């Protein structure tokens, strides 16, 4: 996240009526009110809350429950974006790189391998549709109660079009790390005239 | 039949040049990547204040 | 159960039913005589969490006879699943919790309505009919 | 489960995970509309089972079944779930023609009195019985796995499949009639 | 359809609904005439289970007229969870299940006696409504 | 909620409830004097959907003034469990929300309907 | 839970399995596109009068 | 509003051509040939149901 | 030196000869594991399925009342049946919104206990050695071919499944003897 | 020419893990395994009262 | 059929690269090791008091 900064929350432990407690952040930011933006708040554990859209005029907010001599975090989230290229056939012996330019060409699926992953989104547009696909660090099975999950695998998924209208890109606004590795694609290809 | 290619590694930044003429590791665009030596693409590290 | 009576001039209630929130319990006031004297009273002004199993009033009137205690869960998701957190035992075991909470509920509270709402329209029907 | 039939299960979502299996993939577990290759499945699971059920079996055909005209304007619908019409044991002329039944005999679409025919009409897939499902899971598959991936190992054992459970089909109709010749013959 | 009735007589019986454990089925003798005369059998020796799917009796069926099976699921949790073990789909399945069987159960109780104070109150509601305005709008 | 009434006399009508399949949808044609001469629709013959919120109606309503629409969940499991597969909120969000939804139904619908009857009434 | 269709028409489904063969995905309207949904329905209406040209029972008006 | 077995044949004697002309796929093809000839088959069985064509009619005497 | 196992049950060996087509070691138990064992117990359970509906001379029930509720007159249609049929006549019977139907009078309101002639469905560890031999090797085919296509795991398989056809033939043909010259005599 | 006995406390005959093949000697037979019993398709019982007579084959170690 | 391969000599130490960059030389982890130039694999010699 961004902008970190550590804090405690004092002794005043919320009201009985209620038990609804207040923060305060204002004296976190040195007594100063924070830009404004989109805040998060993680706890020691992993579990984090989302906090409306902060302005300069109030530094208040209220949380469910007790809390109170507790150790806490605050920051906002930022983006990540990589778009690829076209598939094409490329043949490439350090000397040059030659491109086929010549039929049609079909795609049929495509992988990706990553280590060290929280969370990710692929998404895939042709002409006017998106699909959208997320995985979540391990699979079934691996998992272990009361940690976040963070492995490592393999990723299939399905590429239908035409390789001059497609495209795919990837997202990330999560606090977990990523990492990518490689890549690759089938595809089924058919000429009409024989090349040389 | 079918025919398949792989990417080995992802090092090179972004290109404008036409699409015939790039490498094979050339993307479109980059926004707050760190291309490592060792462990490929990562998210920037955080800020602290 | 998840229906209780007592009666009222008592300075100290028990609750005798789990829960999941303190919003769940409900407390009015009863008049035999009158059914349609009864009251529902609210937090704060009138009653206050001492102990969880505790339940003191605030003020107390007299043409009230007696008191009416029972829960009432709510049909909205108490635990939040969020991707890029962390998975915890409490969670799972309240949002089982809460659909059995709500089955022996309703398999109380359901007949008795039933039967105030009909007889009201047949008492309907009948001042209809006659005038 | 382990030792017996598991408890709850769902067929649709059963038969999507067996056609995936085809390519060669684990289960998709929630049958959504968001993922590509669900929606892409689901047609041609429909139209195979459309087409297969119009071949005309012993538990489809109802022989004296009644339709009725409308009182304000004689007249009857075409609903789109009608897949055959015809005539007990004789020639019809039946033909769908602006939404209402047509006679070609006549020319006209004027229909005054309750008749009585022979229809087809369409059941839901988790209705059949299993020897049926089996049959129209692999033909679907079949064509899965020709039109968007080929493979070359997964076919060459499709159509024994096919041809053996063709078999069993045909064996079961055969048992639900007995077909008896040498009946309706008597003298001395 | 958890609640299921035969006629007496037999000496063989089918069971018609899934369940979870053996120690949730029960078997109850009726008398309609009478109902302060039900009894309720054992397993062990009232009966005995043959295959999962169906049962045998083994008492005299003397003075009553209509055999009653029904399932009735427990309250207790089967899954305890703890923190620092591998997750596994068969608890997640068993937890999932329990509470949509209870749900069932209470449905289908409760529907019983709803219906008829339902529909009674609803017909009488519309007789005297049409019955007392056009009544009276065509007296005007 | 889970119930709801509109008059006759239209060509498009709305759901606002929610819904985990698209078959739990039922409805029903409603005749203020005769409670005896209420008739069950059904899907493809009758109406058909255009969107994930309305249908369209491809019947007359000649003798009837109120269309009844109201859901009732089915009991067959909608997500499944196997190790291998990658897991998701939406997942368990589906899993806790149809059993929540079965009790809910149960509890409220006769309640709701003998409500609505008697204020009309 | 059987397969209930949203919008449904033949002529668009028509166009829709015409354009499986290849491998590409469907479609939602029929009013705007690119050449290859221009140069199915020629082929189609073709195919559709050579076909029903040919003399059954329920067309032969005598 | 023509039978469904006709709209069938009519489909995949259409996507054979848009096959054949535009994209020439090995894979693709050898499966629609036996696809169509099943409808062909199946399509004379059900125009032979419609009429009963009974030979031995207009013929009595003793 | 007899061969005694350690903790033996007639299902994870199965599971495990099934592993052995590709090739991969064996397991100790079926609640953790990888994809394959969750592979492995779809198929095998269709594989059964299919086989046993197939009708044998230890499943045909030719005598069987099925009987109708008090409250609302019908009969349920459990997922655990496979055939209905009548024994030396036609027959018209589907199954309708989970319940039974009759197309000959185009209704659901049997009053009265029916005999019919039908199939149950039974566990796999209840059946004779020759038939689970079959089912095995079935499946076997189809997960090799399926997932690792080796050229040399084939070519063999369909050996073995011939042999054991034909096995489970003259094991029919035995337990049933069918005389033909039967219910014949005069002088 | 095989000799099978029921128990004393119930009347069912158990169906034990080395028996490959159960038939009888001249004429048809319906016997099979349900819960580990033996299982008469002809009465739709399990409930022997007296001793009865098969043919079986059973197994040997391979030495 | 059967496919094989053979590695000649193992001179190389540990690496911590993906596997797929890896030479063929280079294992994992090594401890208590001598890679001498003519011999390969060896023991550490021990320690005199």
């Amino acid at each position: 996240i961004d902008s970190k900064v550590s804090m405690v929350i004092p002794i005043g432990s919320y009201n009985a009526d209620t038990y609804k407690t207040t923060v305060d952040i204002g004296a976190a930011y040195g007594g100063n009110a924070p830009s404004p933006g989109r805040y998060y708040l993680i706890d020691s554990q992993g579990a984090y809350v989302d906090l409306g859209d902060l302005t300069s005029i109030s530094t208040v907010i209220t949380l469910n429950g007790d809390w109170s001599g507790r150790t806490v975090f605050i920051g906002r989230p930022y983006l990540m974006s990589y778009k690829f290229s076209r598939f094409l056939i490329k043949i490439e012996d350090d000397s040059g790189t030659q491109s086929e330019d010549t039929g049609r060409l079909q795609l049929r699926r495509a992988w990706v391998n990553y280590k060290d992953t929280g969370a990710l989104r692929l998404i895939v547009r042709n002409g006017e549709r998106e699909f959208v696909n997320t995985f979540n660090g391990y699979t079934l099975g691996q998992q272990t109660i009361g940690t976040t999950n963070i492995g490592d695998g393999q990723y299939r998924f399905a590429m239908n079009g035409n390789a001059l209208t497609t495209s795919l890109t990837l997202e990330s606004n999560y606090p977990t790390p990523v990492s990518i590795v490689g890549c690759g694609w089938e595809a089924s290809y058919a000429k009409k005239a024989r090349s040389v | 039949p079918l025919i398949t290619q792989s990417i080995k590694n992802l090092k090179g930044g972004i290109s404008q040049q036409p699409d015939i003429l790039r490498f094979s590791d050339q993307g479109e665009s980059q926004v707050n990547c760190w291309s490592s030596e060792s462990d490929g693409l990562q998210k920037r590290p955080p800020t602290v204040f | 159960s998840t229906i209780t009576q007592f009666p009222s001039g008592n300075t100290q209630y028990r609750i005798e039913f789990d829960y999941l929130a303190r919003t769940f319990v409900v407390v009015t006031l009863v008049n035999s005589s009158n059914p349609t004297l009864n009251r529902v009273l609210e937090v704060g002004r009138d009653y206050r969490f001492l102990n969880p199993t505790m339940i003191e009033m605030l003020v107390d009137q007299s043409g009230f006879d007696i008191v009416r205690i029972h829960r009432q869960t709510g049909t909205d998701l108490v635990v939040d699943f969020r991707n890029g957190s962390v998975l915890t035992a409490s969670d799972l075991t309240n949002s089982e919790l809460q659909a059995i909470h709500i089955a022996e509920e309703g398999r109380d509270q359901t007949v008795d309505l039933a039967k105030e709402y009909a007889d009201a329209a047949g008492s309907s029907a009948g001042n209809a009919k006659d005038s | 489960m382990a030792q017996y039939i598991p408890l709850n299960a769902n067929d649709d979502l059963d038969a999507i995970n067996d056609m995936l299996a085809a390519i060669g993939e684990p289960a998709v577990l929630q049958l959504d509309e968001g993922n590509a290759d669900v929606s892409n499945a689901q047609r041609i699971l429909h139209r195979v089972n459309r087409q297969v059920q119009a071949k005309g079996w012993n538990f489809n055909i109802n022989e004296a079944a009644v339709l009725t005209p409308d009182v304000q304007d004689n007249r009857i619908r075409f609903l789109p779930s009608y897949l055959r019409v015809m005539t007990a044991g004789a020639t019809s002329y039946y033909s769908n023609m602006g939404g209402y039944l047509y006679d070609l005999s006549t020319q006209s679409t004027t229909f005054t009195d309750p008749i009585t025919v022979e229809l087809v009409e369409m059941k839901p897939f988790s209705e059949m019985p299993v020897v049926f499902r089996d049959y129209i899971v692999t033909k679907a598959s079949r064509e899965f796995n020709a039109k968007f991936f080929g493979s070359p190992e997964s076919e060459l054992y499709l159509r024994e499949q096919e041809a053996e459970l063709y078999q069993q089909v045909m064996e079961y109709e055969m048992d639900t009639g007995r077909y008896n010749m040498m009946s309706d013959i008597g003298r001395d």
